[PDB]
């Protein structure tokens, strides 16, 4: 994903500053909200009846997580997103079945939830390198699919 | 909004489509599910392979609701009803897909429409299949 | 569409823009053009550079607008008509360009209404906006 | 992009049938009658105001001829579409101001006109082909916006 030297500084400042069980449940319930098709996957969480319910389920927060962590790990690999993530890839694809569609809701999400978080530290230089990053990792995370 | 002239371009095309309107759907399908693979995350179930009974019978189903929609094409909310329900509360296809699909449907059309499929019946049954897309959406959230 | 709860979180959370309208206009338009410079392609005739008058003014103009949508929410249509003209037969902006936009409004109200975007005001805001970009887009073809 | 021995030939042996000169009119043409914003760049060609007009426009042959036997060279590079539009991908951003979507929507109405001309040769398959072709000459000529 080609972001600039600058950009890999500012998205790995503010990066810095993030909880992600707090920004991970965050942006994954926030999908799950604005989004809720993609609940589809998640039958198994009963209540994501409302939206205090999503936000505040201990599944989603644990997920949120995983998700982010998954992530973060991007950010050491911003040369590698496909690498980084394919055997990641082929597994969304062959057994979890998401569209990666939801990779790209997803990261608009992030980017919202930052923004939210951060507020005007979360500039528009700084939303450019991110979204560069979010569609870089949906793209990655999509790679593999056939 | 659809035109008259659109109505007609559909009425008229998807009346030479005929009988094989259930043949068509599964081309379509077939279609779709190898030009854009995402599209099969959604039909873990079904084996996709060509020649599928399962495709052949989902494509059936789908040329059969985008008939009654020309039949009534003045009101396709109505008609379309009991179907966005489907989407928007059971199946959750993303909306980005009805876009994939409505193409593939168009170049299976293209393919077998020689000379009803000008460019004015083109833009019309876009123009159509972006119509029953946005029914299909409507109830999403 | 609308639920009367989208239209309550809606008027809520655009009420407290008030007269940040030009400046959250203009922020969401500079945010658009760096996130997704093929945007810039609609803007040839405009100085881009951060501050420039001509981003400020226009960013003013786009929220007066959504002002407007919100103050006739149960009408938006006819409220927008002479908008969705414009872009219909003049601007001619791809559609798709509207969901980089909204998303960059989405963000800057994040940005600068921490109280109000709640998940739920996210959720009405952005079919909100999507309902606005529908009727702006209308009369494209 | 990337494409099986299968689609390859797929690729090859449809186009060899191609009047690229016709298709590409055909292409065009129905580009301005489908997506009809599209004509915003085509305001010098005169009249455009029916499928009828845009059809019988000369000016819109053409140009189709031009574009289509750009896109033509493109498929004897398929393994280095972005190096073989750096330049056109220059221009249609710096002095053309085009927005890349419209080569998607170029892409989808040629995979509809080779459809319509070829009809039952224009398999599943051979599209499947030709999406990715389309897809990839469309990413090459965005490659270079900024
Ligand atoms: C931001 C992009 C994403 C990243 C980096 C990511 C990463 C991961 C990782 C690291 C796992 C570990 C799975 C395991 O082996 O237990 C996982 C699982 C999973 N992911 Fe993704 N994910 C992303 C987006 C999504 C989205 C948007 C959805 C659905 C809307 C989704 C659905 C799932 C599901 C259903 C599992 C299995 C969870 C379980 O069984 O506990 N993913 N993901
Ligand atoms: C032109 C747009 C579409 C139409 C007219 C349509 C119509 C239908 C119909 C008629 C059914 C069966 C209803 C019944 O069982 O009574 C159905 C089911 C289904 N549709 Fe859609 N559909 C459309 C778009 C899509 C798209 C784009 C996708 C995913 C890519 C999709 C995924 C499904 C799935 C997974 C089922 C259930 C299939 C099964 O397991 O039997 N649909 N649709
Ligand atoms: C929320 C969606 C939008 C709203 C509310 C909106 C509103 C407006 C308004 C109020 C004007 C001024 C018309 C006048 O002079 O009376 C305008 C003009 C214009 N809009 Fe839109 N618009 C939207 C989406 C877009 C998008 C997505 C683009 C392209 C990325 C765009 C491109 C333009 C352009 C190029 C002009 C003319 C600018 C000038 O030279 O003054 N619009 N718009
Ligand atoms: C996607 C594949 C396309 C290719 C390969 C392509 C290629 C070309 C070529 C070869 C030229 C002639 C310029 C030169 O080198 O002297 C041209 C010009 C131009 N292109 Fe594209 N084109 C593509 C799509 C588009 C689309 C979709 C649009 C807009 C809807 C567009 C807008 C234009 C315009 C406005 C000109 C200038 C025409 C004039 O001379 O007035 N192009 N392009």
């Amino acid at each position: 994903v080609h972001l600039t030297p600058e950009e890999k500084s500012a998205v790995t400042a503010l990066w810095g500053k993030v909880n992600v069980d707090e920004v991970g449940g965050k942006a994954l319930g926030r999908l799950l909200v604005v989004y809720p098709w993609t609940q589809r996957f998640f039958e198994s969480f009963g209540d994501l009846s409302t939206p205090d319910a999503v936000m505040g389920n201990p599944k989603v927060k644990a997920h949120g997580k995983k998700v982010l962590g998954a992530f973060s790990d991007g950010l050491a690999h911003l040369d590698n997103l496909k690498g980084t993530f394919a055997t990641l890839s082929e597994l969304h694809c062959d057994k979890l079945h998401v569209d990666p569609e939801n990779f790209r809701l997803l990261g608009n999400v992030l980017v919202c939830v930052l923004a939210h978080h951060f507020g005007k530290e979360f500039t528009p230089p700084v939303q450019a390198a991110y979204q560069k990053v979010v569609a870089g990792v949906a793209n990655a995370l999509a790679h593999k699919y056939h | 909004v659809l035109s008259p002239a659109d109505k007609t371009n559909v009425k008229a095309a998807w009346g030479k489509v005929g009988a094989h309107a259930g043949e068509y759907g599964a081309e379509a399908l077939e279609r779709m599910f190898l030009s854009f693979p995402t599209t099969k995350t959604y039909f873990p179930h079904f084996d996709l392979s060509h020649g599928s009974a399962q495709v052949k019978g989902h494509g059936k189903k789908v040329a059969d609701a985008l008939t009654n929609a020309v039949a009534h094409v003045d009101d396709m909310p109505n008609a379309l009803s009991a179907l966005s329900d489907l989407h928007a509360h059971k199946l959750r296809v993303d909306p980005v897909n009805f876009k994939l699909l409505s193409h593939c449907l168009l170049v299976t059309l293209a393919a077998h429409l020689p000379a009803e499929f000008t460019p004015a019946v083109h833009a019309s049954l876009d123009k159509f299949l972006a119509s029953v897309s946005t029914v299909l959406t409507s109830k999403y959230r």
